[PDB]
């Protein structure tokens, strides 16, 4: 899912620059140097958030077995739970009748 | 269901044991291979009637106990199978009126 | 009613709800881990009735009548009595 | 992998520029656009790479690194979650233990004969 | 004699939820490490609204041209 990410990121980037490149000779330069390093901190907001998802990237796998090992471990609990739940639904129901 | 808390696990605690409840028990009764019309087969006699009638016997007319006391089978019975002080009363087999 | 029959027809249900009861109460409350008291004071007295419930219907049932006396000795001391 | 130090150099790069376009620079300065541009390239190459490396990664990273924390964060929170789980389990199923003992212990007072021919039979 | 309806047990112990699953799992000694990278990362670039930005299209998924058409002037 980080590739799409990754190429959307990138897509945005360089359309937000080709905004900014059309408006660059429109804008007054003096505060246009201002507003290209408004846009030079956007990129580099972006740009090292996606370095912390390319950091997390090795941490990955671990976070997938961490996942696995609360699904069944819920799967258990679940299983206590539906056994209190079939004994009372035997003691209550269908052997009053 | 969903949440069980000290008061209401002791409500139930007493509302179970009010329902449910040195030996004093009845004295056990083996089985029995001579049964009436299916087992021995006796011809329509005069000795069982008599003894259905006026006799003891532990089986058909009463239940036996020890300490002795014979309790037909109008009768309730107080019995303390534990060794506590809660007795067990099995109420009369029969209710007459 | 007011039999020992009802009477074990009541000690049998009430033994049925003590295990639906013992179970959901001894796996939804419970010390977290390590790899509480009152839950093992709980169990303890959980384990109690169980017991006595068994106990007692134990002896209802010695209580009840044998198999003799079978139906037809109840049918010919009921045509006697009718005569008498 | 690669991507990481590619977009790392894209962004130097990016800080560089914003550092020099901060200043009046009489030169040519039009090099750091140009290397944003074609810091952008690379970075089309280093999305062939992704489509190469085919990473799949959960929000809860990406709203934490909103929060500003380290994504290790997460990944010690997962980690501490599934011992809670796991602690959890194993206490109901030591509880269970020991009522399974308790019972048997006072199912073995109150019925010898039965509770001995089940501890024959287990 | 036999008690009515007894039955085979599962075999001893299979995967339980008493054993330690982590351990099992080849897990440890990620959690014994781990037991900001905005700060980790802020040891290579200086610190860490459009930013808000960047988390929300985080939350929502011609390079000679652009230099050729960049024309700006520099006072």
């Amino acid at each position: 899912r980080l590739s799409t990410l990754i190429e959307f990121l990138l897509h945005r980037a360089y359309s937000e620059l080709m905004v900014l490149t059309d408006l660059l000779p429109r804008k007054s330069d003096v505060e246009r140097k201002i507003e290209i390093v408004q846009f030079a901190s956007r990129t580099r907001q972006l740009f090292v958030r996606l370095l912390a998802l390319v950091k997390w990237a090795n941490n990955a796998g671990k976070v997938e077995k961490c996942a696995m090992i609360s699904s069944f471990l819920d799967q258990q609990a679940i299983l206590f739970v539906d056994t209190a739940d079939r004994l009372a639904s035997l003691a209550r129901d269908a052997l009053v009748h | 269901l969903s949440r069980n808390e000290i008061i209401q696990s002791y409500l139930s605690r007493q509302s179970s044991l009010l329902s449910s409840s040195a030996r004093q028990l009845h004295v056990l009764v083996p089985q029995s291979p001579p049964t009436d019309l299916p087992g021995l087969t006796r011809e329509v006699t005069q000795d069982d009637l008599d003894r259905i009638q006026a006799s003891q016997w532990p089986g058909v007319n009463g239940c036996q106990d020890t300490q002795g006391n014979w309790y037909d089978w109008t009768q309730c019975i107080s019995l303390d199978p534990h060794g506590d002080d809660g007795r067990l009363n099995i109420l009369p087999y029969v209710c007459l009126d | 009613m007011a039999d020992r029959l009802t009477q074990l027809q009541d000690a049998v249900n009430s033994l049925a709800d003590q295990f639906c009861n013992a179970i959901g109460v001894l796996q939804q409350c419970g010390p977290p881990a390590s790899f509480a008291n009152p839950t093992e004071e709980y169990a303890q007295l959980f384990a109690a009735l169980i017991a006595r419930t068994a106990k007692d219907i134990d002896v209802l049932i010695d209580s009840l009548p044998s198999e003799e006396s079978t139906a037809a000795l109840q049918a010919a001391s009921l045509y006697k009595l009718e005569e008498e | 992998h690669l991507e990481e130090h590619l977009e790392k150099f894209v962004e130097n790069i990016r800080q560089l520029g914003i550092i020099v376009s901060d200043f009046q620079p009489s030169s040519q300065a039009g090099l750091n656009q140009k290397l944003n541009f074609i810091v952008t390239g690379l970075q089309d190459i280093d999305k062939c790479r992704q489509q190469l490396h085919d990473i799949t990664v959960p929000l809860e990273v990406f709203e934490y690194i909103d929060q500003g924390r380290n994504p290790q964060l997460y990944t010690k929170e997962c980690l501490e979650r599934a011992l809670a789980k796991n602690e959890q389990v194993k206490g109901k199923i030591d509880t269970m233990k020991k009522f399974k003992s308790l019972l048997i212990q006072e199912l073995s007072k109150v019925f010898p004969e039965d509770m001995a021919k089940y501890r024959s039979i287990r | 004699g036999p008690f009515y309806l007894m039955r085979e047990l599962p075999g001893s112990t299979e995967l339980t939820g008493s054993t330690n699953l982590i351990t099992h799992y080849n897990l440890e000694q990620a959690y014994n490490k781990f037991c900001d990278l905005p700060g980790m990362i802020d040891l290579p670039g200086s610190h860490d609204l459009r930013s808000l930005i960047e988390k929300p299209p985080i939350l929502s998924s011609g390079t000679m041209l652009a230099g050729f058409r960049l024309h700006t002037g520099p006072l």
